[PDB]
């Protein structure tokens, strides 16, 4: 899964 | 009198962030304008490399240049701990200055986020602080911001990262709001991000009874 | 060497809270060289000479440097109340004399607020729990924290430096490491936070199981 900040991409696993 | 360089790290967002490019940043200052011109060497564990740039020369008006160099640095090879190396060549120089950096050696520590509420003796007060509580994280690299309904929240100050007893970091996050907005029921969030977390990221969310 | 440097110090902040400490300002002389050890201070209050100050044992750096100190004894009353005070140096390797001056930051002061915080119930699963001491709103800096329970110092802590606020005041976070079971016992945990502005110059806020 992602995480996200405010719209923005912050990593993939 | 002679130049002198100062190699810099990226900002931890940026190596943190996959929608986001890492660099370092070799910058030589005191650089006479008899001789401005200065050759890069860049390093990759020892490697060289011909990707970087230079930045336009720039006049600190106090009669020396500002020559700097840029490298991008992929991701993981900043996460995983190579080391860069930057030599800079001048003939105001006796001998060519070396600088190495990389990130902080150690094994990564994932930390652990607790938010707390205020106080009701603070209840009495105009305005209310959220308390985010960051702790046993390595290395000291992270982020650490608010946020409300989708929106960021910019009225935070957040201490320095500071070295612990069994070698880890921690910090406080303080985000002051207007008390009648922590009364109505809207949920604040504390934003961390490091290398440590899952997805280089965690979210710690709070709100009134 | 190009010349000596100078250092002026002023007291730390418990000693000028305590009326049992006796606060010091200190002027460091760095870079003496041992051609010209010899170093004529001048001590000025509020720009009336003094002559009490004491000069300590002079210490060789094994750099071909000597450093002088001179340390002048001053009032609780006259820090809290900002005077000024000015050290004078002279030295044969000075091209003129070096003038340093501090005093207490200026500025209206501030009373501290003292909130604590229990370890929330995730910390209920970890060997040791974190009890946190919050100090905001206060001016100048100078402060002192610790903490103690049952009439004896808990040393287990560490404190965050001062932070300048958005309103112009610091504020700061303790944090206090303890054994869980100490804590489940229903122990009770003093916060003691010393600053000019709170009453006596001194409170404390204490926190237990709940
Ligand atoms: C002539 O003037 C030169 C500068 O103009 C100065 O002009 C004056 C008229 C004034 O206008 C004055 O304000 C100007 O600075 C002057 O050059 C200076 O030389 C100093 C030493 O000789 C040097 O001090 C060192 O600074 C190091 C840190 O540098 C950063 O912080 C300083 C302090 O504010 C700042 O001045 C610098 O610009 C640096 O700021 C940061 O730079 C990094 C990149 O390196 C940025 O991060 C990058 O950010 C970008 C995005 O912007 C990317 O994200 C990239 O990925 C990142 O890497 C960062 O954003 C930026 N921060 C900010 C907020 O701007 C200290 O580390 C260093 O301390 C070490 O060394 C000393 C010994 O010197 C040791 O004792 C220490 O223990 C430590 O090891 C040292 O203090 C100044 O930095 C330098 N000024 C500039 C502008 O480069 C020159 O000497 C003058 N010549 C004379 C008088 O003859
Ligand atoms: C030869 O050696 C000299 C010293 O020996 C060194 O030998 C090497 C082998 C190393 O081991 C090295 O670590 C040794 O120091 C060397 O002198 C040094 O010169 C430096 C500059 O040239 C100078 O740097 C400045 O330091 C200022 C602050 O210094 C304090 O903290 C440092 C360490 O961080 C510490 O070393 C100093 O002793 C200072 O510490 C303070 O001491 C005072 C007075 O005793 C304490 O206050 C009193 O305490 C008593 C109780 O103890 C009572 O409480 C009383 O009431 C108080 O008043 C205070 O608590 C104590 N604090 C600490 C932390 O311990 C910086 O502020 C300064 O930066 C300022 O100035 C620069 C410009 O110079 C500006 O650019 C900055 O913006 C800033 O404004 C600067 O960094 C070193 O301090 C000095 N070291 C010593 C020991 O004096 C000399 O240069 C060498 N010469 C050659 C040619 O090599």
């Amino acid at each position: 899964d992602c995480a996200w900040h405010l719209g923005e991409l912050v990593w993939c696993t | 009198g002679g130049p002198s360089v100062f190699l810099f790290p990226p900002k931890p967002k940026d190596t943190l962030m996959i929608s986001r490019t890492p660099e370092v940043t070799c910058v030589v200052v005191d650089v006479s304008h008899e001789d401005p011109e200065v050759k890069f060497n860049w390093y990759v564990d020892g490697v060289e490399v011909h990707n970087a740039k230079t930045k336009p020369r720039e006049e600190q008006y106090n009669s020396t240049y500002r020559v700097v160099s840029v490298l991008t640095v992929l991701h993981q090879d900043w996460l995983n701990g190579k080391e860069y190396k930057c030599k800079v060549s001048n003939k105001a120089l006796p001998a060519p200055i070396e600088k190495t950096i990389s990130k902080a050696k150690g094994q990564p520590r994932e930390p652990q986020v607790y938010t707390k509420p205020p106080s009701r003796e603070e209840m009495t007060k105009n305005q209310v602080s959220l308390k985010c509580l960051v702790k046993g994280f390595y290395p000291s690299d992270i982020a650490v911001e608010w946020e409300s309904n989708g929106q960021p929240e910019n009225n935070y100050k957040t201490t320095p990262p500071v070295l612990d007893s069994d070698g880890s970091f921690f910090l406080y996050s303080k985000l002051t709001v207007d008390k009648s907005r922590w009364q109505q029921g809207n949920v604040f969030s504390c934003s961390v991000m490091h290398e440590a977390l899952h997805n280089h990221y965690t979210q710690k969310s709070l709100s009134l009874s």
